[PDB]
């Protein structure tokens, strides 16, 4: 299990800032290895796998028809 | 019959320069491409080449070469030209392949090139692949899920989704390899889909597509011999040709990643004072050196780069010299930007990837390339059917 | 221990 940072700043001289979290958990539920063997016949042993990452990552912050190219 | 490459002596500088600078084998079913040696000798020899078709795992498929082909196998490389002015004589070999006597390649698939010298034997060989365009290989690497091996891993997850190839047998037809940026050596192949939720199929797991990271190659640039420039300090000319001393480089497993950039393996023969690089470039001795302390087992550590193929043969062999405790070997490399790296071999072929004396950092720029062969049970070979690059300057963890 | 080597080239 881990958890996450990553604030951001980008100022021009668009002015952007942008900050999350990250998250993940990952471990083997040997459970449910045991749980999968009781069962109508599964003899394993491979094991089990439960990452569940995610984040959540926010965010917070011309010349249509300059007249120039006209009487070319 | 696994044919496999062979690595030759006095030729050297063997590439499949293709647009230019040189690439990959990997190649489309119609681009050009060359073949690009370079004979140490001023013996304008005769070097007769070969093309085989070849099935996944290299048994030399059971096609008659007139359906592979169009036009001759055996026939001496007409173009070459010889070192102008340079003191390390060598003669440039060359060969298009859409060339006269081939005029083209009518089959995707593996292949292996033969270079046998002016009777029958076999100098050297290297595999390509002229891959077809039927799927769209989509792909991305991504952070693996076992935290212990997530800091220093890269899986790699993608997709086959085909609208020109309906697959018959899926798990048992799409064979896929997987390449790490050109390497052939440690490809992870031989691997089934997971789902085929559809007509497409889905890779995801993280326990067979999954490569080591591997820290970034290093590099050094003798454009011009006689300079100081990219650490190539202490540069020395005695009674031969020239002496590029490396400064001695240091083991990076035991530290933190660094962005340190690189073109992936690719070298760029070329010189300031030439014309034309491949033909006015100059060999010259490099001393490569290695300092690496915790480093201790009983594995030989290879030079390793594009230059030689990715190779293992004895005259990469680093060599521990006690004086110094400092790896250290010469070899004779042509000029220009030229990337390599130190990796460990287990005493004959086995690379041992993790544990290497470089690194294993997840975030390292790597570009992986993944080719998706295929048979149907009536074709006489297996197919390449597309093939998807994705590196990991974007791990989507 | 400053152990370091400036080197390089220059052309005019």
């Amino acid at each position: 299990f881990v958890i996450g940072g990553t604030y951001l700043k980008m100022t021009e001289r668009v002015n952007n800032t942008i900050f999350g979290f990250n998250g993940n958990y990952s471990t083997e539920v040997p459970f449910l290895t045991r749980l999968a063997n009781k069962l109508p016949n599964i003899d394993t042993d491979v094991p089990s796998n439960l990452s569940i990452r995610g984040e959540v990552a926010f965010l917070r912050p011309i010349y249509v028809d300059d007249f120039e190219g006209s009487q070319s | 019959i696994q044919t496999e490459v062979v690595p030759p002596y006095n030729i050297k500088t063997v590439t499949f320069v293709q647009n230019g600078n040189n690439v990959v084998p990997i190649f489309e079913l119609n681009s050009t491409f060359e073949f690009q040696f370079d004979d140490l000798f001023g013996n304008e020899a005769n070097y007769y080449f070969e093309i085989t078709h070849c099935d996944y795992n290299w048994k030399p498929s059971d096609i008659p070469k007139t359906d592979y082909l169009r036009g001759f196998d055996g026939q001496r490389i007409m173009d070459y030209s010889n070192s102008f002015n340079t003191l390390q004589v060598y003669s440039h070999y060359r060969l298009p392949f859409p060339n006269q006597f081939t005029t083209q390649i009518r089959l995707s698939g593996n292949y292996i090139l033969k270079i046998l010298n002016e009777d029958k034997e076999v100098v050297l060989s290297r595999k390509f692949i002229v891959y077809e365009e039927h799927c769209t290989v989509g792909a991305q690497v991504k952070r693996t899920r076992n935290l212990s091996n997530i800091n220093y891993k890269q899986n790699l997850d993608f997709t086959i989704a085909s609208n020109d190839i309906t697959f018959q047998t899926p798990t048992q037809n799409v064979k896929v390899l997987l390449l790490q940026n050109g390497n052939f050596n440690t490809a992870i192949k031989n691997i089934p889909p997971q789902y085929t939720i559809g007509n497409q199929l889905v890779y995801k797991y993280d326990a067979e597509t999954q490569f080591w990271g591997g820290n970034e190659f290093l590099y050094f640039e003798n454009k011009d011999i006689r300079a100081a420039n990219n650490n190539v300090g202490r540069i020395g000319s005695n009674n031969d040709i020239y002496n590029a001393y490396l400064y001695t480089n240091a083991a990076r497993g035991n530290q933190i990643y660094t962005n340190y950039q690189d073109v992936n393996g690719n070298f760029v023969v070329k010189n300031i004072n030439g014309a034309d690089n491949s033909i006015e470039a100059d060999y010259a001795w490099v001393y490569f050196t290695l300092s690496a302390p915790a480093f201790r087992m009983n594995k030989d550590i290879y030079i390793t780069g594009i230059f030689n193929n990715y190779s293992l043969s004895p005259e990469y062999k680093m060599d521990y010299n006690t004086d110094k405790a400092v790896f250290e070997k010469a070899v004779m490399i042509k000029q220009g930007f030229t990337n390599y790296q130190y990796t460990v071999a287990d005493k004959k072929g086995n690379i041992d990837l993790e544990n290497a004396i470089d690194g294993n950092f997840y975030q390292t720029e790597n570009e992986y390339t993944i080719l998706v062969y295929y048979k149907e049970s009536i074709d006489r070979y297996q197919r390449v059917i597309g093939k998807g690059n994705a590196n990991s300057i974007n791990i989507v963890n | 221990t400053i152990d370091v080597k400036p080197t390089g080239s220059v052309e005019m």
